[PDB]
């Protein structure tokens, strides 16, 4: 269960981080 | 309402952490391809060839609705010559590899959901975990490359196919020349980076796409109630998905 | 050792509903050991806790002198080459015919060259009885003979532990006394240590060494047929003969009448 | 867990266990190990299991090929009730 | 049932590598 | 009349496989009626033949003297109020409690005041023994639970024949006890006309009154429980005590064995 | 092998037809129809209409910008910009409104509905309700039916005027143009009545088409649990040719 | 196939069929139709099915909400087996 | 099979008569 919740939360985190990276190199 | 949001906010994190756990020990592998060569060819009959024939007949009519509405609006500029440019960049930018990825869904990415999940039903999963047989290498990536080697193929026939319905509509129909239709397409659009644009969002697509479709399949509840409470949350799921993984790839390809 | 799989103290429970509390059996090598009890309690967890594919919570599962939850993935893929389960619903592999489903852990773990696997396949589909059945696809199949190809493929890397998972579940007598029969003469050829997880009394009794009777979350009484068949307790007695009402009740638990009758 | 076999004459004399892991080593010259043949023995063979049939049965075919009706030896019991349970008739098992 | 599969594989791989062709000469 | 419904030469095939090939039963007004056969059969549709949901293609059914397949679709929906299937899986409607479930035929065919419905609903589950369960999801109801329910609606409009399709299939000896008491006390109060269509023949022919045992796409016996106990016929005494080998090929057809074995 | 396999799918393809056809009608005539249908008919609209709304107005907030960002690309080089409003809310009222929102709600209401006629019929209960003198048609099919009429054309107006605000977004709040000229622009020169008409038109072909082969198809399929996930995928994508072709038609019919 | 109640002083008595199709005419009236009773008599009631249970226990539990403590009479035991099916308590149903 | 493959051959005549009559609008 724990180890579910962290890959879960490692995941997520590698997402949003490259949304965030492709977003900043989209407004400018 | 906080008693319950955060009980599926633990929830949808889980199931982040369960999909991403299928994908990780399906994936990793040295012998993977070989000896699996069968499998991976029956896949890609049962995810691509069947899948081909809507493709193609809806790849004809969105390229003939696009004739009619670019034609209807450019008649008025004097640019109905541009008419092959219209259609081929709205084909190879947005339309696509979009309609391209929902149709997938609908008919692949259900149906590999409801095959893994009736699969689980009838216990072929535990059974081939009993003769020491890991199913994750033996029936989940055989799919996944099918899948994702399949969509950026029926994309091309997608694009393919539309394009020649808008110069059906357009040169044939209209009475625009076919000269300056092909000529003017051809020179003033079709750049390599167009195309490799269309292929990157097509293959990423995939990827989500067949994702979702194997995960919803794989972690559904096996009875016949609880897999087509899957096969809806994929389609769903992988529309939602698909709209805003374009919305992004077009702002981050085209300013 | 006698006892091929030998549970102890083992406990499972899924959310919060107690399956097991804290049972332990035996099963001897070379003899059928049925393990009975009431339809919905989950008695077929109690294959997949010797199986491996799910962990308990305490206890221990011996497989001959070895703790199965303890060892590691590629340990329990090279004992699960000694088990063999039969699920209910054959679980047979519905892209491929009767041949290939038998021939499929055949040709998965041995290097037999392809005139013996073929010899050896349909040996094993006449022993069974479903020789004349090598080409028919698994829709094609009736419900009894699916898990008579099953029970073809769960013979076939020729294991010592063959887990039934109630294989006489809603079938006419002459199924049951066919699949009875194969089962019987399949420990007494073979060799194999059967566990059937039936409810099926008078079927199953038929057969079995030693049941034990699971009721309660716990085991209530174990013991022969014999032993089984003049135990004087309420709960086995009325497992066993089918009473309608007794310490189980036949009312569901309702309490006053007339707020119900005249609301 | 060994399998050798050593014919003396027209006797072929199979040793040791008999089962998957070994049919190879025998299968790869199963001609030359039954030429001339007529009485394969088995009184030094433990445990033969149904990989063990199987390789039995297609020597035994392979030698009957040759003319030489072929009769078995010192075969053990219980490779005769494992091989009753598969239902195997006379004709290509000599008892 | 398994030579269908493979030719019609086969035809879907040409199907797709000519409208690859005809886009990409209908590109230049 | 004695027959409440009367078969006379009825045939139906589907595709071109011969179901039922000139068979003819007679189902006296008030009496448990068994009709047994092998699985697979196909013997529940010799139930929706009677409830006129699908035509025979020879003969007639005649239901308290009136042909069925020769009515009018406003004269069988008239009809139908006198007959209530039991379908095995329960056939609950999933959207709505037990409660509901049982209120259905009395809250669309009579005009019952609330309180008078109420209190029906509630004697008719107590009867079956779900009282209990009456705010219960169909969903959170057991395997046997279900059958019950289904049987409590069964017996809302007072039918005049129940027509039960496998009551007892896939159930261990509790609930089949609890089954057969309650199909024994509906038939014995309330006078109705059971025609129970199973294969579990030591727990039917308990109750049964005169079975129709049906093999071979035709009727083979038929009498008492003990003129079937007692029928010194190979087909018939094979399915009765389920003897593994007889009339009924325990080996499915293959043919030769040589070329099978050394190909 | 071409004719006896050509004459065998086309004689299956007219008895389809036909029982599709017969379903339809026995479904559609009677005196009760809606009343004493009130609940079925809400709790309906709610497994049709309110539990496939999120996903309309997510997929219309997405569709939106990307008709925004695509539009600005295209009008920045004629200095046509203030244009954007105009070319978002045509391209959502003529196409992409309609289609993208007859393709959704095949895909998360149209599966649903055959899903769960299948079970129903799976578990017996079609089988049941009719035993009790209940038609299954006039109490199953019908409010169904009527709520996906009733509730696509809603879903698609909802899909408009939320991609119109998305399209706002991106051109208004992110790209900068004047939000006046938008509005205004988009308002006054071409959303009159014709173009609202023919998107309820088509929004109301697409619903009769989608939900028709919904119901239909859950309806006919094998009880099976194997037959009922194939007849899921089969209306998926049925649904879906049917929604492209009758809307190819519906643009040759009412613009060209 | 008719229902008609006609109270005598104190003894309600009801006559013909009691089922669900003729339950209305004396369920729209029970209150005058139980007022100031103390034996419902059955004697000239055929057939009772299970609505006809219903509107007897309602019919008896209005009467003791009005002290007089209910006795049936001349009630056939067929509707004493069909009451004892439904498992009825004596407190409401008074033999 | 005669009605059947009968019927085949006419759908196809009829699905040849269809593309004619479209080719009446444009080459
Ligand atoms: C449904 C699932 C999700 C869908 C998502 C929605 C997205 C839909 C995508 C549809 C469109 C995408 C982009 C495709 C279009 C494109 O880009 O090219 C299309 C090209 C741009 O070419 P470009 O290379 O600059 O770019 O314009 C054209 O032809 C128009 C060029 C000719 C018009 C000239 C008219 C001049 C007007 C004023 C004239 C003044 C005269 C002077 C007086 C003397
Ligand atoms: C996926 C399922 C199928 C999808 C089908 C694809 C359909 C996508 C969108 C098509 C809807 C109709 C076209 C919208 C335009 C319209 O109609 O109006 C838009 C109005 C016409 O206004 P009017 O003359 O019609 O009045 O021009 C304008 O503002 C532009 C003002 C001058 C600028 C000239 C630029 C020329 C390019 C215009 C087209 C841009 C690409 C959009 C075409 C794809």
């Amino acid at each position: 269960k724990k180890n579910e919740i962290w890959v879960g939360i490692f995941l997520l985190a590698a997402l949003l981080a490259a949304l965030f990276v492709c977003l900043k190199a989209a407004n400018v | 309402a906080l008693a319950s949001l955060g009980h599926k906010g633990i929830k949808t994190l889980r199931t982040f952490g369960r999909a991403g756990l299928m994908l990780f020990n399906a994936l990793v592998g040295k012998p993977e391809f070989r000896k699996h060569a069968p499998l991976l060819v029956r896949q890609l009959y049962n995810v691509g060839v069947l899948s081909m024939l809507i493709i193609v007949v809806s790849g004809v009519f969105i390229g003939m609705v696009l004739g009619l509405q670019g034609y209807l609006v450019l008649t008025t500029y004097s640019a109905e010559t541009s008419l092959g440019m219209l259609v081929a960049l709205s084909l190879l930018r947005e339309l696509g590899p979009v309609v391209a990825a929902l149709l997938f869904a609908g008919r692949a990415g259900s149906a590999l959901t409801a095959e893994i999940g009736l699969m689980r039903a009838t216990e072929q999963l535990s059974s081939m975990e009993m003769m020491a047989v890991d199913p994750l290498r033996r029936v989940i990536s055989p799919r996944f490359w099918a899948g994702v080697i399949s969509l950026p193929l029926l994309t091309v026939i997608f694009v393919a196919v539309g394009i020649w319905g808008g110069s059906l509509v357009g040169v044939s129909w209209k009475g625009i020349d076919s000269g300056f239709f092909w000529s003017a397409m051809q020179n003033a659009v079709d750049w390599r980076m167009d195309l490799v644009n269309c292929l990157i969002k097509s293959v990423v697509f995939a990827i989500t796409v067949t994702w979702i479709s194997l995960f919803n399949g794989y972690d559904a509840i096996p009875t016949s109630a609880g897999i087509s409470r899957a096969t809806t949350r994929t389609v769903v799921h992988s529309s939602l998905a698909v709209l805003g993984l374009d919305f992004v790839l077009t702002a981050l390809m085209f300013g | 050792v006698a006892n091929l799989v030998d549970m102890r103290d083992v406990s499972f429970t899924r959310g919060n509903r107690c399956i097991f509390d804290n049972i332990s059996l035996t099963v001897p090598r070379g003899k059928i050991t049925a393990i009975m009890g009431p339809s919905g309690i989950g008695k077929t967890t109690l294959l997949r806790l010797i199986g491996g594919q799910i962990a308990p919570d305490h206890g221990e599962i011996l497989f001959d002198g070895e703790n199965i939850p303890a060892m590691s993935r590629s340990r329990l893929y090279t004992v699960r080459k000694r088990m063999s389960m039969l699920f209910q619903s054959g679980a047979l592999f519905t892209d491929m015919n009767v041949f290939d489903n038998v021939a499929y852990p055949l040709r998965e773990h041995t290097q037999l060259p392809a005139p013996l696997l073929h010899s050896t396949v349909m040996m094993k589909l006449e022993a069974v009885g479903l020789r004349g059945a090598a080409k028919l696809m698994p829709s094609e199949l009736s419900g009894g003979m699916a898990r008579r190809a099953a029970l073809a493929r769960a013979i076939a890397l020729e294991p010592d532990l063959i887990m039934f998972d109630e294989p006489f579940v809603g079938q006419d007598p002459i199924t049951m006394g066919v699949l009875v029969k194969l089962i019987s003469e399949l420990n007494s050829a073979l060799g194999v240590t059967c566990v059937v997880v039936s409810h099926d009394v008078p079927e199953v009794l038929s057969i079995a060494d030693h049941a034990w009777i699971l009721a309660d979350k716990k085991i209530v009484a174990h013991g022969s047929a014999q032993a089984l068949q003049a135990n004087p307790d309420p709960r086995v007695r009325q497992f066993l003969d089918g009473i309608a009402d007794g310490p189980v009740p036949f009312r569901y638990p309702a309490g006053d009448y007339h707020a119900d009758l005249l609301p | 867990e060994s399998l050798s076999w050593m014919q003396t004459g027209d006797t072929l004399a199979l040793s040791g266990e008999l089962d998957q892991d070994v049919l190879l080593p025998l299968w790869e010259m199963r001609e030359e190990a039954v030429k001339g043949i007529t009485c394969i023995d088995l009184s030094r063979v433990s445990r033969v299991d149904t990989g063990g049939l199987a390789l039995l049965l297609h020597l035994i075919d392979l030698a009957k090929k040759q003319g030489n009706n072929v009769t078995l030896q010192g075969v053990n019991d219980k490779v005769y009730t494992l091989a009753k349970l598969y239902n195997l008739p006379a004709d290509v098992l000599p008892r | 049932q398994t030579k269908k599969n493979e030719i019609w594989v086969g035809i879907f791989l040409l199907a797709a590598l000519l409208a690859a062709l005809f886009v990409c000469l209908k590109a230049a």
